């Protein structure tokens, strides 16, 4: 049978909800492309922007070496560019 | 009571279970599947593998991964507050914090989902066959994602979630441990592809000795869930089988249990020969073989091929697969036959 | 790491004067370079012939001098065997020979140019994987 | 009909964030190095 | 009439094994292709595979055990040339250069082709539907695939799956590193199907064994409540569906048992049809899917994925493949 | 071997008679109903 | 609605089967599709043309059918005007409105049975006689095509012929063969290696020949159909429904698109390698030909030189004795192609003019096919799939071969489909066992 809610199949189709969504799926959307195109995305999770990844005269890759003082290892990593 | 009031609510009829099993089981899995498109889209692998491993990054669906940790951490449990990251989001993210986060609230939610299978079973009235089953599942993501790489020098050598990392990992298995000639992989094949099998030639079978019960030239229409008589015809299948194969079933349910037994089945014993190469305890050689083709330069197997082949993989891909090992094969060391 | 001015800047002739190339630049020759040549010298290597790369090294002993924008264009205009004894256009596409090598046919000399500037460029980029085969993939 | 359920909170936790990638995924493609 | 009594026998229904007309090729062909099999993996003399005069051993008695034993397939210099017994100058010349493997495959091939007949032909003569056949075309094709149409377009029966556990291993390594099968989307639709179907398997046997009608006591199998062709159904599909309903929710879960039995069907069939193309189509050098070097950083040095770790994989099996047969630096045999 | 050619191809052509012949000697009226 | 029929709506075409006039009309529709294609894929093909390139080097599939039928090249292949091109699919373009107009006409608008509005243009499946009419005009409209084929060739400008002295051309066709000792021979050699069944065909003189006999065979067939009803054998051996036909065009059609995919593999007379790029064994025997032009330019003596195995690094003798290529080519020992049978004297190829007589075209057309050999990626990267991006190119010959084996093994799924169902049709059980008759209940136990 049927569990209580109202059927997604209404949901769709009536006005009230294109009239909400059609803001709200537009704005996370723009939302989303914000936090790439302001560069925030990559501040957050410390991905390498396409000059951050060697400096100009290296082709050595910055591997973690110490467990424990990693954190600072990074660091001193991102320094040298 | 508060706690016969809770129960009342978790275990409500809606379009989404709770369930007690859902306090465990929803904020794990959402955990584990959210990190998993968190890293797939923004996390690097540069300071871990020195890769790139995002959409953020360039990569696109086959090559992204949520990354396992580099070797220096060792088996550490990576968590956010621990001593490695000490509550850095950014560090963490670099420093493979994601990998342990997914691996582990993924273990937590396996739980909560087989949990799940019980608590709906128990509710509903039927026996807990289901739950029984989905150990499979939990046994092989246990043995490769946690045992194995603890086994290991570190997380580093588990799994990368990531579908091209997924491939690596096979290959890595081949050229290492030659994990095709494991017998307990093996016998996994055989569940896996005899499950396939099963899967197939049984909905085949039905779908090929239904009754007539409409006049309809689609016929599913002609079934109705709450009817009593069954729809397809075990008699009529039984022959065929008999004639075709030599042997049939003749017991719906033996036939059906089968179906559980074999997959099921296959899976552990997939997950027991991993455990095995947690150790390095491969089934890497046959010691008769080895002492012939030493003393006889004309014997040459398919064996002593792929042993050939092993070798090859581990030296060609072993400088960048495992780049904390500061490898440096000059090129006349690197194994190759002629003009390639 | 950025494609800076000073990677962009290779030997013009064989008397030390030098030509700087911009970014679109490199571009071109980098995709002129796939258009014409990539067939037989991807990554710098040769496939039918591979005793005689593209490196900087290699072309700075082959006759005449060929680790300078001169004698690329020379040479993609008239090209000889390593120690320039024969004209080889018969075989190797060229302007010279552009009636049976097509894709040389609507090459004007900025577009030799860049050519030139792109195999002298990849190996200050990419260093020894330029011309180094499938050891460094 | 009710209008938020557990249904609800479970249809927007997955739809938010997949809509918000999706935008996110989609500026990427313009990255150019 | 003496014809139409033959006839008669070899439709019967009343055969303990149905003959059938598809069965008259079948029956012979498999016989034969089964008893030189049988022959070869115990007896065979080395086989010269590669056309280079370095024969490889593959019977028990050359030194095999079971998992290192094969009939080897003919040999490079054969490529894709008949070869019977009597194109041979004598036994022994057949058996250096790969006969039986021809023998046998080609046997094989059309006894199975003829199985798959045979099993629509009993199928009519038993009233059935008739579309068992079209499953077992899956695993048929994929056979067709390894045996036969990867020869043709490589161009050597020599690149044929050799007939045994560890050559088949030979061919799936040899294979990735030409052809990057694992990047390939045909061979990904393949995994999904097998894994798929291991898993439906499994919830199918499971959720039908958890809905079980008690009929029985404890002191006995579960099974012995199901008697061969009871009318009534031995499970519940509704509580099965109540239960499966619930672990998702409901519209995710099947009422309809021929809606189920058809999605068991097709589910592995599809991926394994797939599949098979993926060898089939490979076989023209069409492959997987190729990211090496395919990231760059802003200067132009490469940025490794995890594709570039499989391409160093594959690269180590490229050099080490056929490490004698090579004259020329590219693998374009 | 030449002996052998011989009997193959006697073999098979009697084989592959049989099959043709079994199917043209009246298949479809060969069914229960 | 599936109640009126029976079908659902995912196999709603079944609902045509016994309406006459939308099932024309379906079907003339579908033939405007590809048409449709057929004009609309020239024109992309030609708007992104390079004459400078080859057309291989370029994804074309259209433009080579065009051209090895002798419209648009001269000598040895080169695009000399693209006009032919543009009319070829403009002309198609415009046709397949025309196809669709009467298409949708018939589907949606005009008379939904064709029994009631003419006797001569409907039929019942069942009427034997009618289908083996209706076959019969089909069949002679078969062989008119064939003969327009040609008439091309002998009348209207010949066909392109890479076999022609000099270097490949447009030639006219004046001499068919029509020995059937040769055409018909065609048809019996073997399928396996060295000999090729009809994918052999070498010369455009067989082409042009082959096809006055099938154009003959089939008009002489359509009228025989058209004249004649089916013996009584034919009766009783068949299924005589509109699925039943379907199923014996869909093994047909397979069998066909299997025999495609390897003329378009091994055969570069009716795909010149001029446009299609060289075949597999073409380009590794090229890639054998030009190691041995440079090695040789050193000093080497390619026919005493041994290699690591102690075959001949250049050269060796194949198992019936020919002088071959050496190496792993081996195995490629039967290509043959105008680049290399100068140098094949009767014993195979010839040390001498190896040594004397190669000449450079031969050793730009070597390496030009040693690096264009159909090996690529599916995103089309070109190489074996340890290269790294650069090349970007997929021979046609691989996107054709591949495309067709799915084509023709999925049809063979069809034909096995369509045929089972066809036959449970007819007898009556196609939608399971009836309950109170079920066969299985009164044949006798197996045991
Ligand atoms: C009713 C039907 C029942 C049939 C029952 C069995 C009957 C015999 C079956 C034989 C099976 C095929 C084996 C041959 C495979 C092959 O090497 O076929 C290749 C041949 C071409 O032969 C090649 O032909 C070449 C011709 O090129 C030559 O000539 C050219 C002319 O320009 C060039 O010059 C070229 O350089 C030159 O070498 C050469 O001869 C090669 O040496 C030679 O190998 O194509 C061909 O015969 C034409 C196509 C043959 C069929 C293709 C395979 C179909 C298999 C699909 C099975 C799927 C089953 C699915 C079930 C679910
Ligand atoms: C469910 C359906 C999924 C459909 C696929 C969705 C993504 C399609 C995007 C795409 O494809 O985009 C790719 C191209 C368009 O992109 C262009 O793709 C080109 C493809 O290369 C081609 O062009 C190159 C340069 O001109 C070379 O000539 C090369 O050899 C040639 O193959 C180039 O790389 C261009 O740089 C690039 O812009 O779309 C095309 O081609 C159009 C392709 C349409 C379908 C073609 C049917 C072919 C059937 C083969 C099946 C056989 C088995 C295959 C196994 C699977
Ligand atoms: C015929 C080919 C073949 C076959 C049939 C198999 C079959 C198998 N291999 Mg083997 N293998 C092969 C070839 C093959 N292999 C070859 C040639 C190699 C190279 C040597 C390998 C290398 C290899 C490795 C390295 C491993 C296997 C393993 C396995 C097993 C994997 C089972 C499974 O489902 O894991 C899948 C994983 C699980 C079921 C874990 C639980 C996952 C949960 C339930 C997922 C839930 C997802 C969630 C809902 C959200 C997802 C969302 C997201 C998609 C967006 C299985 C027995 C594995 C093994 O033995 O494990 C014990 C293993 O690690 N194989
Ligand atoms: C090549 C594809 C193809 C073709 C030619 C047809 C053709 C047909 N189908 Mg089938 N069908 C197809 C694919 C196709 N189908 C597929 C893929 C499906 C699965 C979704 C179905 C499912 C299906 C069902 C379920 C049914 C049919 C039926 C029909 C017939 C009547 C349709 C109708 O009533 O339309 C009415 C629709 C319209 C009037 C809307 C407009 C449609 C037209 C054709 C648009 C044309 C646009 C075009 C650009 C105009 C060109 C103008 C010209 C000047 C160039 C018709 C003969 C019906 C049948 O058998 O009835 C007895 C039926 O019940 N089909
Ligand atoms: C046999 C048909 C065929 C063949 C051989 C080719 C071949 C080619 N086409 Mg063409 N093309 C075709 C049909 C074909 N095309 C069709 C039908 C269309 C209309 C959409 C086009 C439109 C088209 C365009 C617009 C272009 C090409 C181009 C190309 C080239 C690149 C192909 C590529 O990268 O694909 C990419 C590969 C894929 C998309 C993979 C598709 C895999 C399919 C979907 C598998 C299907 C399996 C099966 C049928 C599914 C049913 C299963 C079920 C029954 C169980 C290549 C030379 C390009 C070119 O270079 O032009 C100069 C180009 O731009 N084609
Ligand atoms: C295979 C195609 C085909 C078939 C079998 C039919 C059959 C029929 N059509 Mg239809 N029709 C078709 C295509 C077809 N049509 C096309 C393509 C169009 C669009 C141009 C139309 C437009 C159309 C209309 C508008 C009408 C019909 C009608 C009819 C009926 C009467 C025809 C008659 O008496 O002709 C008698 C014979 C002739 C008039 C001489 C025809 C000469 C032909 C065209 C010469 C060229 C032949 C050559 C081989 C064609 C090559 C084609 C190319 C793609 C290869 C009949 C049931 C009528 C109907 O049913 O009304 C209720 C009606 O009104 N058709
Ligand atoms: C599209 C083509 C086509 C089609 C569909 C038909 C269809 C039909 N023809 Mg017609 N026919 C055609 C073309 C066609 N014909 C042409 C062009 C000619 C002129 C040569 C003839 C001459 C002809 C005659 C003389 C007769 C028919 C008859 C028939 C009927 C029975 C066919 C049969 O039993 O085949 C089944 C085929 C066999 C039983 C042959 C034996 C098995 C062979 C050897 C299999 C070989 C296959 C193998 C894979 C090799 C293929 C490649 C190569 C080596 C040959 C049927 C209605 C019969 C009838 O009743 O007419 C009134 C009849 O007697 N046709
Ligand atoms: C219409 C498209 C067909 C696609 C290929 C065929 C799919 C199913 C084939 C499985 C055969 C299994 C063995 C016997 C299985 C068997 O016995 O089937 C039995 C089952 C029921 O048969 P019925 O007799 O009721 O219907 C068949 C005819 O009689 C029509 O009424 O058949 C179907 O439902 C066919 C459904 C057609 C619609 C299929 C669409 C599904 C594919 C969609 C595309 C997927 C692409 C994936 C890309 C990655
Ligand atoms: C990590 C972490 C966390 C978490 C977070 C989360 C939870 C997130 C989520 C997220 C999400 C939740 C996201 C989503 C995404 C999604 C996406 C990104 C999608 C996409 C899709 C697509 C793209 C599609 C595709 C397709 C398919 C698959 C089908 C059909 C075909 C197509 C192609 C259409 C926290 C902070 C708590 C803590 C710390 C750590
Ligand atoms: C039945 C049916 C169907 C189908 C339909 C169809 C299939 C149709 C077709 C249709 C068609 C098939 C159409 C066609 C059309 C075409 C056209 C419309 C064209 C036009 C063209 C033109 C106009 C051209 C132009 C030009 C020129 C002249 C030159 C060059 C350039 C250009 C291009 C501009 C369906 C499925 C829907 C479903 C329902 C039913
Ligand atoms: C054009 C051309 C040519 C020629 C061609 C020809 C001349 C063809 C012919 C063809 C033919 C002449 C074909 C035929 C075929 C046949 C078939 C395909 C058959 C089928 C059969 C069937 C299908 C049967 C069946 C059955 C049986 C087996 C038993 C009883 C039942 C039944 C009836 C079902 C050449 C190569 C010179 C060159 C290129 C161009
Ligand atoms: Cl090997
Ligand atoms: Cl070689
Ligand atoms: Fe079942």
């Amino acid at each position: 049978g049927t569990t209580g809610e109202r059927p997604f199949s209404d949901i769709i189709t009536s006005v009230r909800y294109w009239v909400i969504h059609s803001i709200t799926i537009p704005a996370l959307f723009i939302a989303g492309w914000l936090f790439v195109s302001t560069g925030l995305a990559y501040d957050v999770f410390g991905t390498p922007r396409p000059d951050s990844y060697y400096a100009q005269e290296q082709r050595s890759i910055p591997l973690v070496t110490d467990r424990f003082e990693a954190k600072q290892q990074v660091e001193t990593f991102l320094e040298q560019l | 009571g508060w706690f016969d009031i809770l129960d009342d609510w978790l275990k409500r009829d809606r379009f989404v279970f709770v369930g007690w099993s859902g306090i465990l089981l929803f904020p794990c899995a959402y955990l584990a599947l959210g990190g998993w498109l968190t890293g797939t889209t923004f996390v690097t692998s540069w300071y871990t593998h020195g890769l790139a491993s995002s959409y953020l990054e360039g990569c696109n669906f086959l090559t992204v991964a949520v990354s396992t940790p580099a070797n220096s951490m060792g088996h550490s449990l990576l968590l956010l507050w621990g001593p490695e990251a000490q509550g850095d989001f950014t560090r963490w993210c670099q420093l493979g914090g994601l990998w342990t986060f997914i691996a582990l609230h993924g273990a937590f939610g396996l739980i909560g989902f087989m949990l799940r299978q019980f608590e709906i079973a128990r509710l509903v009235g039927v026996r807990p066959y289901n739950a029984i089953a989905f150990s499979a599942p939990i046994a092989v993501f246990v043995s490769v994602f946690l045992i194995y790489p603890l086994g290991q020098s570190s997380w580093f050598f588990a799994p990368s979630f990531g579908v091209a990392a997924i491939f690596r990992f096979l290959l890595f298995f081949q050229g290492f441990h030659n994990w095709t000639l494991n017998p307990f992989h093996m016998m996994g094949v055989a569940g896996v592809l005899g499950g396939a099998l099963l899967c197939a030639i049984h909905g085949a079978t039905v779908e090929n000795t239904l009754f007539q019960d409409g006049e309809g030239a689609s016929t599913f229409r002609a079934f109705n869930p709450t009817q009593a008589e069954e729809t397809y015809s075990m008699v009529t299948a039984n022959r065929f089988w008999s004639q075709i194969f030599g042997i049939a079933f003749s017991n719906k349910r033996w036939l059906h249990f089968f179906m559980l037994f074999v997959p099921v089945t296959g899976l552990w014993m997939s997950a027991i020969g991993v455990v095995g190469l947690a150790l390095n305890l491969r089934s890497y050689d046959f010691i008769s073989q080895e002492i012939r083709a030493a003393e006889d330069p004309e014997f040459e197997t398919f064996y002593t091929k792929n042993l050939l082949l092993n070798e090859g993989i581990r030296a060609w891909m072993a400088p960048q697969d495992q780049p904390h090992e500061n490898f440096v094969f000059p090129e006349e060391v690197l194994p190759r036959g002629n003009a390639l | 790491a950025e494609l800076t001015p000073e990677v962009l800047t290779v030997p013009l002739n064989s008397e030390g004067k030098t030509i700087t190339l911009t970014e679109k630049q490199y571009l071109e020759g980098k995709r002129l370079f796939q258009y014409a040549c990539a067939s037989c010298h991807v990554g710098g290597i040769t496939k039918t012939n591979p005793s005689l790369d593209l490196r900087t090294e290699t072309l700075a002993l082959a006759t005449p001098p060929r680790d300078n924008i001169e004698g690329l264009v020379d040479y993609m205009k008239n090209p000889t065997t390593y120690d320039g004894e024969q004209e080889i256009a018969e075989v190797h596409p060229s302007l010279r020979s552009a009636d049976i090598f097509p894709k040389m046919r609507n090459l004007t000399e900025k577009d030799l140019v860049a050519i030139a500037g792109h195999i002298l460029v990849e190996p200050k980029i990419l260093g020894d994987k330029w011309g180094g085969g499938k050891v460094y993939y | 009909y009710p209008i938020f359920t557990v249904r609800w909170v479970a249809v927007h936790t997955l739809a938010v964030p997949t809509i918000f990638f999706l935008g996110a995924i989609a500026a990427m493609q313009f990255i150019q190095r | 009439n003496l014809w139409e009594r033959f006839c008669n026998w070899v439709t019967s229904t009343d055969n303990r094994l149905y003959v059938g007309w598809f069965g008259v090729i079948m029956i012979p062909t498999l016989l034969a292709a089964t008893i030189c099999f049988v022959i070869a993996f115990i007896a065979a003399p080395p086989v010269d595979i590669d056309g280079i005069r370095e024969p490889v051993s593959g019977s028990l008695l050359y030194g095999n055990n079971i998992i290192t034993g094969a009939v080897v397939p003919s040999s490079n210099a054969i490529g894709l040339h008949f070869y019977p017994i009597w194109e041979a100058a004598s036994l022994d010349e057949w058996l250096y250069n790969g006969g039986p493997y021809q023998l046998i495959i080609f046997h094989f091939l059309l006894g199975a082709s003829c199985y798959m007949g045979r099993q629509w032909e009993l199928s009519y003569r038993l009233g059935m539907r008739p579309w068992i056949c079209v499953a077992y075309s899956a695993p048929l094709a994929s056979a067709f695939a390894v045996f036969l149409i990867y020869p043709i377009g490589q161009g050597s029966f020599s690149d044929g799956m050799p007939l045994g556990i560890s050559g088949t291993f030979n061919f799936m390594i040899v294979f990735q590193a030409e052809h990057n099968i694992l990047m390939h989307p045909f061979h990904q639709l393949g995994v999904a199907g097998v894994f798929g179907g291991a898993l439906f398997c499994a919830m199918h046997g499971s959720l039908v064994t958890s809905s079980l009608i008690r009929e029985t006591t404890e002191t006995e199998s579960a099974n012995y409540g199901y008697k061969f062709g009871q009318e009534e159904e031995t499970y519940n599909i509704v509580a099965a569906h109540g239960y499966f309903g619930r672990l998702i929710f409901q519209y995710a879960s099947f009422n309809n048992s021929r809606s189920l039995h058809f999605f068991l069907a097709a589910w592995p069939v599809v991926g394994v049809w797939f599949t098979a193309l993926g060898i089939s189509t490979m076989a023209f050098n069409l492959n997987g899917f190729n990211f090496n070097h395919s990231v760059i950083d802003a200067k132009g040095n490469v940025i490794n994925t995890w594709a570039d770790i499989i391409n160093r994989a594959n690269l180590g099996m490229e050099v080490m493949h056929e490490r004698n047969a090579h004259n020329f630096p590219l693998d374009l045999a | 071997m030449e002996t052998l050619k011989i009997t193959v191809y006697i073999v098979v052509t009697f084989f592959v008679l049989l099959f043709v012949f079994g199917f043209l000697s009246g298949d479809p009226a060969r069914n229960p109903k | 609605d599936q109640e009126s029929s029976g079908f659902a709506w995912w196999a709603g075409n079944a609902r045509l089967i016994n309406l006459s006039g939308k099932l024309l009309g379906a079907h003339v529709a579908h033939a405007g599709l590809i048409v449709f294609w057929a004009g609309a894929m020239t024109l992309f093909e030609l708007a992104h043309f390079i004459p400078e390139k080859p057309m291989y080097e370029q994804g074309l599939i259209l433009i080579p059918h065009i051209a090895t039928l002798g419209w648009g090249v001269g000598p040895g292949g080169e695009v000399v005007d693209t006009f032919p091109f543009f009319v070829v699919g403009v002309v198609h373009l415009i046709s397949s409105a025309v196809l669709g107009f009467g298409g949708v006409y018939h589907a949606i608008r005009g008379p939904e049975t064709l029994e009631e509005y003419s006797s001569f243009f409907g039929y019942d499946w069942k009427d034997k006689n009618k289908m083996t009419t209706i076959l019969g005009f089909h069949l002679i409209v078969l062989g008119i095509g064939a003969l327009l084929l040609v008439a091309k060739a002998m009348f209207f400008g010949g066909l392109y012929d890479t076999w022609a002295p000099g270097g490949g051309d447009v030639r006219v066709i004046t001499n068919p063969t029509l020995d059937p000792r040769v055409i018909f021979g065609y048809l019996l050699k073997s399928p396996f290696g060295g000999e090729g069944w009809i994918v052999s065909v070498n010369n455009l003189e067989d082409v042009v020949g082959g096809h006055i006999w099938i154009g003959l065979i089939c008009i002489a067939g359509g009228i025989w159909h058209i004249l004649t009803t089916p013996f009584g054998w034919a009766r009783r051996a068949f299924i005589w429904s509109g699925e039943a036909y379907l199923s014996y065009s869909l093994g047909a059609l397979s069998m066909m698109g299997f025999i495609a995919t390897c003329f378009v593999w091994f055969n570069n007379t009716v795909y010149p390698s001029e446009f299609y790029g060289p075949t597999g064994p073409e380009a590794s025997q090229a890639q054998a030909m030009t190691f041995l032009i440079r090695d040789q330019k050193l000093g080497a003596n390619v026919g005493s030189a041994q290699g690591p195995t102690g075959l001949g690094k250049y050269l060796m003798r194949s198992p019936t004795g020919e002088i071959i290529f050496g190496g792993e080519t081996m195995r490629f020992w039967d290509f043959r192609g105008p680049w290399l049978e100068p140098l094949r004297g009767p014993n195979g190829l010839d040390l001498n003019k190896i040594k004397n007589d190669i000449q450079p075209w031969q050793e730009r057309r070597a390496a030009e096919y040693m690096t264009h050999a159909p090996l690529g990626s599916l995103n089309s990267v070109g190489g074996v799939a340890t290269e790294i991006n650069s090349v970007n190119f997929v021979s046609p010959r691989s996107w054709l071969a591949t495309s067709h084996f799915v084509l023709a093994f999925f049809f063979l799924v069809g034909h096995l489909w369509h045929a089972g169902r066809a036959r449970a049709a007819a007898a009556g059980f196609e939608k399971g066992i009836d309950r109170e008759s079920e066969p299985v209940l009164s044949m006798p136990s197996l045991d």
